[PDB]
């Protein structure tokens, strides 16, 4: 038979699964809908682990429940009664005898060890994983030391005494390749020379590796905190979703150097050269699997003040117009093909952030915090997958790092980039109109001529590397 | 077959602008939603006696990627100008997204409509009679919706339409 | 993309964990942190296709012995580690072959035994008697090092595609 558990009325994670409390969808069961005391139970089951589940609750739980609440709560599951002896116990006891005691043995080794190591476990993965819990509450970083500096008992010992160092050592909180990263590329800008630097004198193939290095960092630098509650929306954004902020910002800076970079090129042939250059990174972007990169690209050239330059893309080779067209595809369709050649490609790969953003916004707005039962309000956990579900597929792209080398003078170069000067940006984006307006005008007016103002040659050296010995 | 009118919600961020489209594309009647799914975003309606089938872009949550916003309004035929009834910095940002709209389409007369949301119980800080006017110095319609019980919503979306068919 | 689901065990300390960190992140942990249960995802194409990797790493410390069964049901695929500086790892390795049988009541699971730690010079489990006990099983035998990344890949790699033509 199952075990016999402690009373509910002492113990309160012992109440029998009822639709008042706990709704399953339609081989571990998946919870639709619970109230906090069953999603607990179940994330601490004696009878299996359920490690995404934890990182579900872990990544969402601040929706339904505070962090001093979730640390109350755990700590009352792992404070498990054992049972009193049984009636063959009492038996033996009362003839001097040492009794069998089986039904406590097997509670101990099936129930209480299994239940306490897996609140362990949601213990360190919250240390590991969700820190940011601890850095902004103290006294929660206070309770939590205590709790498991005073767990008792030689079944636990291992795991407390390692998650007791584990904290100690995120409060005062390298890489390893299946080869060596290429070397670095240079084309007219020699080593050192940062006063040269510029989309055409830099090579166009380490242009691209470094800007997916910074980009890559960006990407791996945005954490789940900054994403949960749609918090990058909000009045308090700057506050609470930094990394993603700096993410999407230097994706929008690239954007309008890229675009600045073609309409301040008022001769014709110089432009050219310069939107050819621009498309040759693409295509090393797209090598690296660079889809941040890819879309910067894309969105410069699909700008008003570029798309309409129409004297511009009839002289660009049609090699090159194919590949802008077919990175262009990618985002047609609400993005069908990108998400495709996403889920297809090895990473590394920088994943375009804005469809993950767009996805959870709505995931959240669109679905109720609870759902109402035969009179209860449930917390609808279903909802909290399907944030997770995002959530771990941006984690799963940030493992990966790339095998490039960094060049520190070219991503100090891409870092301070400032294309827009002091200016705001109505002020500059109008700008760039007019510049565009200026050297294609509209039809019918003629289409006039402008001085080169580039000294050096404007052949690019390609986008095949090289290698001497 | 039947007419898709592609269309593109605009408007600023952070005030609740999702919950037009997702309350129109809805399953009605049950308060769910998965975006991740494959047409989430399409749907096929009788507007006037004609079927047609509405392909609605809403990049809600992508505001910050400001330099792609062209990009994304060139697909579109038709556009939502939505604001927030209790957000009078969403109210001034409108005349520069149609001023935008304007340039990426190259055109003085895209179709589109003036859409308040009502996103909150806050107080509204935007009177209709504003946002009446400021539709009427543009020509377009003037639309408001909840965004907790659809009211408006239909309506703002049909009409839409119409500006379409009667360009 | 088809998904795949991998289990590592093993005794405490053989390296399990420090595989895994290594196969995701290219970092080897210094730290010596026993598990209880994590569980880790790689996209990687693998022989052209592209898959999707669910990675169960597990408690290799004798106390957690008996939560064993719950998480060898749901495993499609078992890497089983010792360390070649460990002749007591390497005579656990029947015991976690034996129970996975049993749980998964078959004769035919996708395994592959795994030597960890073959930077160390101070063997004291020769690679022959550890193919010798991977032949009687039907399965390879990998060695590797979770801090220089001799053989990782190709372990879990293996493994991928004895779960593909099972
Ligand atoms: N030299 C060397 N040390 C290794 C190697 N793999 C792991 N170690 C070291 O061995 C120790 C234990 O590693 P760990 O991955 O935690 O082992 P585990 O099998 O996961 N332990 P558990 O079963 O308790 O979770 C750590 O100090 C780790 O750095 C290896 O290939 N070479
Ligand atoms: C009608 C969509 C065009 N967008 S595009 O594919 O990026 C492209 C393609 C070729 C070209 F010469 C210029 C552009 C801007
Ligand atoms: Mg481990
Ligand atoms: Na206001």
């Amino acid at each position: 038979g199952q075990m016999r558990l402690p009373s509910a009325d002492v113990y309160r994670f012992a109440e029998p699964d009822s639709e008042e409390n706990i709704i399953f969808e339609e081989g571990i069961p998946i919870i639709k809908a619970g109230t906090v005391i069953k999603l607990i139970e179940r994330l601490t089951y004696h009878m299996y682990a359920d490690p995404n589940f934890v990182r579900t609750f872990l990544t969402t739980y601040r929706s339904f429940c505070k962090p001093q609440e979730l640390l109350s709560l755990i700590i009352e599951r792992f404070e498990i009664p054992e049972p009193e002896p049984t009636e063959a116990d009492r038996i033996a006891i009362e003839n001097g005898d040492q009794p069998l005691s089986a039904e406590l043995k097997r509670f101990r080794k099936e129930y209480i060890q299994p239940v306490q190591l897996r609140v362990l476990n949601v213990c360190r993965h919250w240390v590991e994983h969700h820190f940011y819990d601890f850095e902004r509450d103290a006294y929660l970083l206070q309770r939590m030391e205590e709790f498991i500096g005073t767990v008792r008992g030689k079944a636990m010992k291992k795991w407390v005494e390692s998650i007791t160092k584990i904290i100690q050592r995120k409060k005062i909180a390298n890489i390893t390749f299946q080869s060596s990263p290429p070397t670095v590329e240079w084309h007219i800008s020699r080593p050192g020379h940062i006063e040269t630097f510029d989309l055409l004198t830099l090579h166009p193939i380490e242009i691209a590796r470094q800007l997916t290095l910074l980009e890559s960092d960006l990407y791996r630098a945005v954490q789940p905190s900054e994403l949960v509650g749609s918090v990058w929306t909000k009045e308090d954004k700057e506050i609470n979703s930094p990394n993603l902020l700096k993410m999407i910002r230097h994706t929008t800076n690239l954007t309008l150097w890229f675009e600045k970079c073609i309409v301040e090129t008022e001769n014709l042939e110089e432009r050219v050269a310069v939107v050819s250059r621009i498309i040759e990174i693409l295509q090393v972007f797209q090598e690296l699997n660079n889809f941040n990169g890819v879309l910067e690209v894309v969105s410069a050239m699909n700008s008003s003040p570029v798309y309409r330059l129409d004297h511009t893309f009839e002289q660009i080779p049609s090699r090159q117009k194919k590949i802008l067209e077919e990175a262009h595809e990618l985002s047609e369709d609400h993005y069908k093909k990108y998400l495709a050649k996403l889920r297809s490609i090895n990473p590394p790969c920088v994943p375009f952030f804005g469809i993950y953003l767009t996805n959870i916004l709505k995931t959240e707005e669109g679905n109720p915090e609870v759902l109402k039962r035969h009179g209860k309000e449930l917390i609808n956990f279903s909802k909290r997958r399907k944030v997770a579900e995002i959530t771990g597929e941006i984690q799963q792209y940030q493992n990966q790092p790339y095998c490039l080398r960094v060049e520190s003078d070219i991503k100090r170069f891409f870092e301070n980039l400032n294309p827009m000067g002091n200016s705001m940006e109505k002020e500059f984006t109008d700008y760039l109109f007019n510049k565009s307006l200026e050297i294609e005008p509209r039809n019918p007016k003629p289409l006039p001529r402008f001085p080169k103002k580039y000294s050096y040659p404007l052949k690019s050296p390609g986008v095949r590397p090289s290698n001497p010995r | 077959g039947m007419t898709e009118y592609k269309l593109v919600v605009v408007g600023a961020g952070g005030v609740g602008k999702s919950a037009l489209t997702i309350q129109l594309i809805q399953n009605h009647f049950v308060d769910e939603y998965d975006p991740t799914i494959e047409d989430s975003y399409r749907k096929q309606v009788v507007i006037d006696g004609e079927t047609c089938l509405l392909d609605i872009l809403d990049t809600a949550g992508q505001e910050e990627y400001s330099a792609m916003r062209d990009q994304y309004m060139r697909t579109g035929e038709g556009f939502l100008c939505v604001f927030a009834i209790n957000n009078t910095k969403s109210f001034e940002d409108i005349h520069q997204y149609r001023e935008q709209i304007k340039r990426v389409k190259d055109s003085d007369d895209v179709p589109m409509v003036l859409v308040g949301n009502k996103c909150d119980l806050a107080a509204r800080t935007v009177e209709s009679r504003q946002a009446q006017d400021l539709a009427r110095s543009y020509g377009i319609p003037y639309i408001e919706t909840s965004a907790k019980t659809r009211q408006g919503v239909e309506d703002a979306f049909y009409t839409l339409v119409r500006e379409i068919r009667q360009h």
